[PDB]
């Protein structure tokens, strides 16, 4: 999970 | 917005989508392309190919269980785009470039047509 | 094989299921969540969730244009997670992350499940 | 485009  | 992305959601929805084509789930067209049928799911297609966005689109002909492409279509030509659409994969060959180029143009999959005109630029 | 990969063709299949969703183009299926409706692709649901997987490899269920669920279901949570399976992107809040967990749970998404206890874990 |  990543911040777009 | 605050989303959060999980990077390795639409490669693993494509791997699915392909298992559920090589199973023969929820196939809802064949594609005929003269001696051979090619089962796919509709949406997949459009999702892939400017053509099949505008004849699935259209009223009458998204209601259509058979779909007949232009006798001029190699069959194998056909065969690697479609096993791209569900794989990001393109099976590119000195043997098979002319016919996947070609193919690419009809089915309108404009980022497949510019790899294989760079790569017969590359052999010129 | 010798193939070569395009990079995004993943991420564009998902982006145009997406807009195929958002002009119910080709949708096959309503999931009724309480008092609310919500139109998807099956195939899309069964690629993201466990739980849609094994409702439409069913044999009678495969061919049911209406699924009801279970009414302890959120319909926002249900919202949430279907809009994650179109786009890779999950609203997680703290207003919702009990809701959205929940969902996660009933519909067998791992992946979501999993980002959702640590994000629990770590408040606690 | 690149090799997978
Ligand atoms: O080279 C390409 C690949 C391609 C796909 C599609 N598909 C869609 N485009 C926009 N919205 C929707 Cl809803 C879809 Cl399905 C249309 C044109 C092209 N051209
Ligand atoms: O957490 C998850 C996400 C998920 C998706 C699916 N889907 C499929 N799995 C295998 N082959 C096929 Cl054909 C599909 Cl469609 C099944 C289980 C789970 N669990
Ligand atoms: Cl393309
Ligand atoms: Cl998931």
């Amino acid at each position: 999970w990543v911040i777009p | 917005d605050s989303c959060i992305q999980f990077t390795r959601h639409a490669s693993d929805v494509l791997l699915n989508l392909n298992r559920l084509r090589s199973r023969d789930i929820l196939t809802d067209v064949v594609i005929v392309v003269s001696r051979e049928q090619f089962r796919a799911h509709k949406t997949v297609l459009m999702a892939c190919s400017g053509l099949f966005y505008s004849i699935f689109t259209d009223q009458l002909k998204c209601n259509l269980s058979v779909i007949n492409l232009d006798p001029e279509i190699n069959p194998e030509g056909f065969c690697i785009l479609l096993d791209f659409m569900y794989t990001s994969r393109l099976n590119l060959r000195e043997g098979n470039i002319m016919a996947v180029m070609a193919t690419a143009m009809y089915l309108q999959m404009e980022h497949v047509v510019d790899t294989c005109r760079k790569f017969i630029k590359a052999s010129e």
